[PDB]
């Protein structure tokens, strides 16, 4: 295949077997993947000029073979060449997975606040607040409140719930919601004191 | 744009400053007009004519400087363009002898599981005639019998150029393979049977075996490491294991309500 | 179930294992086989 | 007249009736399975998507005049179904447009109407509940116009029609239908459309398009879940693969998905035909003959079925490599007159020594060795028959001297027996023992002892299995 | 919307898993 | 905004909706053999 040309270390040749690969990766998605190393170390090293390109062609690549763990990471190293995108399979998937990754990176953490806290990949932050503002590209939707609630986050809850309609009916149902099927106390009465300032 | 179309091929070809003109083609060729592309063009069948063209040159002049990742590299792209999504492509009069080469390549670096797999896409051309694809599988056919001797008397015969780099390669290989082929575990064996091997040098290539390989060099009477293999079973217990499977059986009798 | 693979184009001795051609029958190897020795 | 006329009252009172009724049947089943018990894979729509594929495709091929069959688009072109009355309606203009079939001429279609009997019949308030039974009277329509068996101003409407259903099917599982999983019948729409592309691909160019089509096919399916969908597609793909472009085998060596344990049984058969060509086209022989034998005994049961004669035509050159087949054993009523003509000249000229003969069987039936894609045999049967040889002298003598072999194998001198039965040892095909000294062959020890360690490991195996067999079937009992 | 019917499953779901863990227990004892 | 997380909170409850749909069948059974 086209890697015949990944083969030499000149950087004129290099961009252009990966732009000319990427177009193609679906079709020959499995032949690949006996070349994962070559395009991790040509991700790894410094001074490349399309960094970004040889991790968004890796996750691909482990998207095929569903190792999402390291798609995932791999989505992260590449940037807003990947972030930017916004309607297909692929990037739907690994940003859910995504999501899953945060919301229980923060339940974990948010049994132990005071300190030694795993570090967040920013990146991490840089892809839910971009759903997030997708749910704020719309009037009222009920979801974001949920994953708000689901992942800890007061501040984003309490922007949303004051920003579009205020209706007092929608806090009612956010009391409803704190009384009816939560308990953690101590998450609980957290929620419900914020409750009490907007109101 | 015809950088030198032949400039240093028709009379003698042992340029080093021939390697800068591909290095100029190559750097030229990724901004012609059509590579990955198969739709294809009149103009862009002139762009894939030259691109044929210099790819077999760059792969002959591999061989003939005895480059090894240069060759595999060159016959990749021309293997990839030969045949293709996109394959009008009026007949090119190298194309049998550098396919024969090829799997003189495949043969001799001991990947036999590869040729025939690569051997299909051939469907009259290997028999009847063009003698340039018949030569590899004749050899391949030979040395699949335990008939070895008939190789060395049939290697002065071959219808394209010496191709030797390759061909003293496959002797190399043949030789060696034979040589393990008689793995003895005794550490004594007549040096004067491996004499009638065709060993060739009574010392040269003796001594060479004699450094890492087991018995004596052309002694008549080896000695050194043997390689006998005895199986030690005789320890009774696999109980640990065993004991394992049991509980497991037990397990299984169990543990449903 | 159909394929699409297209598959369409004298004794109940049973079978007859493998039988080759002798030519002599028995009699014949054994009664000349006597007269050597 | 007195073959039109007189002919016509026979006809028209069995396709008014019995197809009518089935249809009916099996729409009143898969509605009562979508709604109720949304694990509704285990019923009798399998069964009814097997019996229309089985015994409704073959009773017609032409337009079935008089508005028998042609006059369902007509009857459920115009259904709201979405009350009770709407329902009740639709289901009595099927049975006014049967009425009306069966007393004058019903609407007929000129091999253009069925646009609008397709385009109406998804008009006109139609119902999305029934969606199967819009996919199920959207294929039917298909086989009818793919059935036609004249290729001719049907193959085109074939390919348009099985376009619209894809696009329909992919917009329905856009939505990701809820407790219903579709695919269950999407599966066989899929391999539908398949038929009509190597028809198409037969009246036309290859299935490469389809090809891309169905990598996104299966590549939207194993994300979610599987469900018959993928164990359908692969094989697909590796059929086409393999469809006179089977020069490719590169690739699919490595296809590493995993096929999955609990699929249709007549599926495994044709994965394990496949595997077995790729394993022994390129040259391994231990794995293809018992996976090859594994499959044929899988699901041969039926009268003919048809492929069977080629996995024999396969397991007999495969294994001729290596021994010796059930020289007269086979050679039975159904295989017979192929397998005998070529094969059995074949191996009867391999077990003697009879090289012309050889050689006049290839030039006589190279031709068909060729048309059936299996002519491996002169790349390497020929120049592997003293293999045979020597595993006869292995099972035979014991002890000889590797003189007389020469003698016994007509290889007239004794050094190139030397290194054929060495290369032989080193095979694995016997385990023997050479005396490099005064020319001495002999066997391995006797059979040490047949009750030390290796019998346990097999009733271990056999444990496993039992209990798996009890626990599976002890779990699915009596569901309500 | 989606939200109450996410959680009312998974509550739902667990809830049956205690249901089968309590008759597994109540079969070992009777058959003693 | 177009269905901007339909395509989330749908594909989630799916798994649920199978594993409970067969687990009260299995817990009937159950059931069942307790009442013998």
């Amino acid at each position: 295949g086209i890697i015949s040309l990944l083969d030499e270390d000149e950087p004129q040749l290099k961009e252009f077997a990966l732009h000319k690969l990427n177009a193609v990766v679906n079709d020959f998605w499995a032949e690949i993947s006996e070349s994962v190393d070559k395009i991790e170390v040509l991700y790894e090293d410094e001074g490349f000029r399309s960094r970004q390109f040889a991790a968004l062609v890796a996750s691909k690549v482990f998207y095929h073979l569903g190792a999402f763990e390291e798609s995932l990471n791999y989505a992260l190293g590449a940037g807003d060449l990947f972030n930017v995108n916004d309607n297909s399979e692929y990037v739907e998937t690994i940003i859910a997975k995504c999501i899953d990754h945060y919301t229980k990176q923060c339940v974990e953490n948010a049994d132990l606040p005071e300190g030694e806290k795993k570090p967040i990949d920013q990146r991490l932050e840089g892809i839910v607040n971009k759903m997030f503002q997708r749910c704020l590209d719309d009037h009222k939707y009920k979801q974001a409140i949920g994953i708000a609630l689901e992942t800890r986050r007061l501040d984003v809850f309490e922007k949303t719930i004051l920003e579009s309609n205020d209706v007092p009916g929608m806090l009612a149902y956010s009391l409803k919601l704190c009384m009816s099927l939560m308990q953690n106390k101590q998450f609980r009465n957290k929620v419900l004191r914020v409750l009490v300032k907007i109101y | 744009m015809y950088e030198q179309l032949k400039g240093e091929w028709n009379r003698k070809s042992p340029n080093l400053s021939k390697c800068g003109e591909e290095l100029g083609r190559l750097k030229l060729v990724l901004l012609e007009l059509n590579f990955l592309p198969t739709t294809g063009t009149k103009l862009t069948k002139q762009q894939l004519i030259l691109a044929r063209d210099i790819l077999e040159i760059g792969a002959q002049w591999s061989i003939l400087r005895k480059d090894i990742p240069s060759f595999e590299r060159y016959m990749a792209q021309l293997k990839c363009y030969y045949f293709d999504y996109k394959e009008q492509l009026p007949e090119s009069a190298y194309m049998h002898q550098l396919l024969g080469l090829n799997l003189l390549f495949l043969l001799s670096q001991n990947r036999v599981a590869e040729f025939h797999t690569e051997l299909e896409r051939l469907p009259a051309k290997d028999i009847q005639t063009n003698v340039y694809i018949k030569h590899p599988v004749s050899l391949e056919q030979y040395l699949m019998e335990g008939s070895y001797n008939k190789v060395f008397l049939a290697k002065g015969n071959i219808p394209a150029e010496s191709y030797t780099f390759f061909i003293d390669i496959l002797l190399d290989t043949i030789r060696d393979e034979i040589a393990g082929c008689i793995e003895k575990a005794y550490e004594k064996i007549l040096f004067t049977e491996a004499t009638r091997i065709l060993f060739f040098n009574t010392p040269k290539k003796m001594t060479d075996y004699a450094k890492k390989r087991g018995w004596v060099l052309g002694p008549n009477n080896y000695y050194s490491f043997a390689s006998q293999q005895q199986k030690p079973e005789d320890t009774t217990i696999p109980s640990t294991e065993l004991a394992k499977q049991v509980i497991e059986y037990a397990r299984q009798l169990e543990m449903i309500v | 179930m159909s394929e699409k693979k297209q598959p369409v184009d004298w004794d109940d001795d049973n079978v007859e294992d493998d039988f080759s051609n002798q030519l002599r029958a028995e009699l014949e190897k054994h009664g000349y086989k006597m007269e050597t020795s | 007249p007195p073959g039109g006329g007189e002919q016509e009252p026979p006809p028209p009172p069995a396709p008014q009736d019995v197809e009518m009724k089935e249809e009916a049947a099996t729409g009143g089943g898969s509605t009562g399975e979508a709604d109720g018990k949304t694990a509704a894979a285990a019923a009798e729509h399998s069964q009814r998507e097997l019996d229309t594929v089985t015994l409704e495709d073959i009773k017609e091929h032409v337009k079935q005049l008089e508005k028998a069959v042609s006059g369902k688009e007509p009857r459920f072109v115009l259904r709201a179904l979405r009350m009770l009355p709407s329902t009740s309606r639709r289901l009595n203009h099927y049975v006014l447009y049967k009425a009306v079939q069966g007393f004058f001429t019903s609407n007929n279609a000129t091999r253009d109407f069925l646009l609008p009997f397709l385009e109406e019949p998804m008009d006109t308030e139609a119902d999305l509940q029934f969606r199967p039974r819009t996919g199920k009277a959207a294929s039917t329509p298909l086989l009818p116009e793919v059935e036609a068996y004249l290729q001719l101003l049907v193959v085109i409407f074939m390919m348009n029609s099985k376009r619209y259903k894809e696009a329909q099917k992919i917009s329905d599982d856009l939505m990701q239908k809820i407790s219903t999983q579709n695919r269950r019948a999407l599966d066989l729409v899929a391999a539908k459309c398949y038929y009509y592309h190597a028809r198409v691909y037969e009246f036309l160019d290859k299935l490469d398009v389809v090809r891309s089509f169905l990598h996104a096919r299966l590549r939207t399916a194993t994300l979610r879940h599987d469900a018959d969908g993928q164990a359908t597609l692969l094989n697909l793909l590796l059929r086409n693969y393999l469809h006179y472009s089977l020069y490719d085998q590169a690739e699919k060596l490595v296809s590493k998905s995993v096929f999955p344990e609990q699929a249709n049984n007549n599926e495994w058969a044709r994965y394990l035909y496949y595997t077995g060509r790729i394993k022994a086209i390129q040259l391994e022989y231990s794995e293809a003959r018992r996976t090859m034998t594994n499959a044929l005994r899988k699901a041969p049961q039926h009268t003919a079925v048809g492929f069977k004669q080629t996995v024999h035509k396969l397991l007999i050159v495969v294994e001729l490599l290596l021994g010796e087949i059930p020289d007269r054993l086979q050679f039975r009523q159904p295989s017979l007159k192929r397998s005998l003509m070529p094969y059995f000249l074949l191996t009867q000229a391999v077990r003697t020594g009879n090289l012309a003969k050889f050689n006049q069987v290839l030039d006589q039936f190279g031709e068909k060795f060729q048309a059936d894609g299996t002519y491996t045999l002169i790349i390497r049967l020929r120049h592997n028959v003293i293999k045979t040889g020597v595993r006869m002298i292995s099972l035979s003598y014991s002890r000889i001297s590797l003189a007389d072999i020469a003698q016994k194998l007509q290889l007239d001198s004794p050094e190139d027996a030397e290194f054929i039965v060495a290369k032989a040892i080193r095979d694995g095909v016997i385990e023997a023992s050479i005396n490099h000294e005064k020319g001495y062959v002999q066997s391995k020890e006797m059979i040490d002892i047949y009750s030390t360690r290796e019998p346990q490991l097999a009733f271990h195996q056999r444990i496993s299995f039992c209990l798996d067999i009890h626990n599976m079937s002890v779990k699915a009992m009596r569901f309500p | 919307d989606l939200y109450s019917r996410y959680k009312k499953l998974q509550q739902e779901l667990e809830f049956l898993e205690v249901q089968e863990e309590y008759i597994k227990d109540e079969q070992k004892n009777l058959k003693k | 905004a177009g269905s901007g997380l339909r395509q989330y909170y749908l594909s989630k409850i799916e798994e649920l909706q199978l594993i409970v749909n067969d687990k009260s069948q299995n817990l009937r059974r159950l059931q069942a053999q307790r009442n013998e």
